[PDB]
């Protein structure tokens, strides 16, 4: 109906907007997770290569 | 079980799965008139009878093999696709992954038990089993070996008169293809299906899908077909040296792929459209500016750049795309201090029309490079059109001399020292009323600011 | 040149008036940026509404995708017009009678 | 036909809507993910030629 539509069109409404700000903040976690995982695996090479 | 669920929008799918599924017809009796070990017939029966919601699951495990080297096709595609959903439905055997996992032989060993039969066989039999290679966690690298060196399923993708085939083969194809290190290894054969891949979106080009005069051009939902095909081609968007070299081979169509940002009303296709174009664009990899270059030299999106520009669409990705478009499509187009080039093209011999050879947003004050040998730079060009009437360079030739003069009123002189005016009259007075134009464009221009 | 063109340079121009009015037609509509279906509304007559509303899959039998139409029943508070007829044959009488 | 064929027809349209934000968002985050890949590879690139 509309009267309950219209509702549902908000619901469908913040749905979207929330799915696409959660893949952005997503995105920004990528960006932290590369600076953190690049941080780990380099020291292990670093070790790495001191032992060799 | 977070794997793989498809198609559920779909129906071919579900029509190619009830034609036997949906028989509830007695599964025991095969086995018990000479099938197979009577147990096995009993448990294939009992599938249906414990298909009750009971909220055991640890009763069914041996029967795999048991199908494996079969001896009359009756008795393994239905209960295959019965117990390959009761996997799928996240309710049974929601842990079967382990089992699944220690040791895949009961699996690879299905291939010679899968992909067999005729092509709808080989859906029946291949879906099951693929659905389960989508293991959460890593997931086997070897049966896909066996899997692509086969010919038959590819037999089966050959047709072009039928949609169902290609369509859902491609479209798992590309729902595992989550895991981008497959696209790799499909790559040397990719003359085998990426033409497959391309002729369709070739049809859809001038074939106005759209416009319903095409009677059943797909199914209600079947365009979504060509929806799936961009999918996968963005999946390849995360490797660019797998994009460098394919492109030699087939620029054409990508090129004249152009027209799918307006043709089509549906937002997904042109927005899929232009996102694959652009992303071949990249930093990453070589010779990532002279595929714009021959864009424009053939395409001249330019016009269409602008004209998608000023009918966006309300979505941010699509805002971000275009932006990029445009900026990265038209910074370099004014890489032109010509004079290296211009003097390439002197020595070449070759002319033709090209913005590099017509570009006046430099020409405000560009004498200069006319300078280097009084002015006589040109005169070579001029001698060599009175050797030949090649169309392109002939024209070209005496096309911006009339422009250069206009740079300098004062090179009357030089043009005196031409003085190709009779020459210009006889190219009113040859073929291709085009460039008879241009001459005449060309001697009108220079004599009338020579006494403007 | 000229010769040639204007024969179809006319059509063009009766073209792009046709594709401004309906621009104009869409103009006088609503737009919002983040929902995706719009609100509207429809002033056609009761007294013929089966037919149009039978048409919607018509039109839609010409571009069909998944919605034949969206019509949502509900009546707000309105003055409907009024319509009248003359058949092309009675023009003047009716007609005076109107202005 | 009936006010319940547009009210699913509604339905199904906000339901493939919200499936296109979500794959959409889905290729962001994986963009997320080669930018990661990328930025961590030029990284530990770097850090590679110094310890060499």
């Amino acid at each position: 109906s509309q009267k309950n539509g219209i509702a549902t069109l908000l619901q469908a409404e913040k749905e979207a907007h929330e799915i696409v700000s959660k893949a952005r903040k997503y995105r920004q976690d990528k960006l932290k997770q590369a600076k953190t995982d690049a941080a780990k695996e380099i020291d292990s090479y670093k070790i790495q290569k001191d032992k060799e | 079980m977070g794997a793989t669920k498809i198609l559920m929008d779909s129906t071919h799918f579900n029509e190619i799965r009830s034609i036997i599924r949906s028989r509830s017809v007695a599964w025991d009796a095969l086995a018990r008139s000479e099938e197979l070990s009577e147990i096995d017939a009993s448990t294939a029966k009992a599938l249906e009878s414990i298909l009750v919601k009971k909220n055991n699951g640890k009763t069914l495990i041996p029967l795999i093999h048991l199908l494996s080297t079969s001896d009359n096709e009756d008795c393994k595609k239905s209960v295959q696709n019965l117990i390959a959903e009761l996997l799928s439905s996240d309710k049974y055997g929601d842990d079967t992954v382990k089992f699944f996992q220690e040791d895949p032989k009961q699996l690879e060993q299905l291939f010679d038990v899968s992909l067999k039969g005729d092509f709808q066989t080989v859906l029946i039999s291949g879906f099951n089993v693929v659905s389960l290679l989508v293991q959460n966690g890593l997931h086997n690298v070897k049966l896909v070996e066996k899997l692509l060196k086969n010919n038959n399923l590819i037999n089966i993708l050959q047709n072009i008169e039928q949609m169902d085939t290609c369509y859902v083969c491609i479209r798992l194809l590309q729902e595992l293809a989550v895991i981008p290190e497959y696209r790799d290894v499909i790559w040397l054969h990719e003359k085998k299906f990426m033409p497959t891949l391309f002729k369709i979106l070739q049809r859809a080009t001038d074939s106005q899908l759209a416009t319903r005069i095409v009677a059943t051009n797909s199914n209600h939902l079947g365009i979504q077909l060509q929806y799936h095909s961009l999918l996968l081609i963005w999946l390849l968007t995360f490797n660019p040296v797998f994009a460098n070299e394919l492109v030699q081979k087939y620029l054409s169509d990508f090129l004249d792929l152009l027209k799918l940002v307006k043709i089509t009303i549906k937002e997904k296709v042109s927005r899929l459209c232009i996102s694959i174009i652009l992303q071949c664009c990249s930093t990453r990899v070589k010779q990532h500016k002279k595929v714009i270059k021959q864009l424009l030299l053939l395409g001249n999106a330019l016009p269409t750049v602008q004209s998608l520009s000023e009918r966006k669409y309300s979505d941010e990705e699509l805002r971000q795309d275009i932006s990029n478009l445009k900026e990265i499509l038209e910074n370099e187009y004014q890489e032109l201090t010509s004079f290296d080039e211009y003097s390439s093209e002197l020595k070449s011999g070759r002319l033709e029309w090209s913005p590099v050879h017509k570009s006046e947003k430099f020409w405000r004050e560009n004498a200069v490079r006319l300078n280097e040998k009084n002015y006589e730079l040109l005169k070579i060009l001029t001698k060599l059109l009175e050797v030949s009437d090649d169309p392109q360079v002939l024209a070209v030739a005496a096309h911006d001399v009339g422009e250069y003069v206009r740079h300098y009123p004062r090179g009357k002189r030089v043009i005196e020292q031409l003085g190709g005016k009779q020459l210009v009259m006889n190219h009113m007075h040859h073929e291709d009323q085009q460039v008879r134009y241009n001459a005449l464009l060309a001697v009108q221009k220079l004599m009338v600011h020579n006494w403007e | 040149e000229l010769y040639a063109i204007a024969k179809e340079l006319d059509s063009w121009f009766q073209d792009v008036t046709r594709e401004k009015a309906i621009f104009e037609i869409l103009n006088k509509s609503n737009y919002d940026t983040n929902r995706k279906i719009l609100i509207a509304e429809g002033w056609i007559p009761r007294d013929e509404l089966a037919t149009l509303q039978a048409r919607l899959g018509e039109m839609i039998a010409r571009l069909g995708i998944d919605v034949p139409s969206i019509i949502q029943v509900l009546d707000t508070n309105h003055t409907p017009p009024t319509f009248h007829r003359t058949n092309k044959f009675t023009a003047g009488f009716q007609s005076i009678c109107d202005c | 036909l009936t006010p319940n064929q547009v009210n699913d027809e509604l339905n199904k349209m906000q339901a493939f809507i919200r499936k296109e934000a979500e794959e959409k968002a889905k290729e962001i985050q994986l963009k997320a993910d080669q930018e990661y890949e990328i930025e961590k590879t030029n990284i530990v690139r770097n850090e590679t030629n110094n310890i060499d």
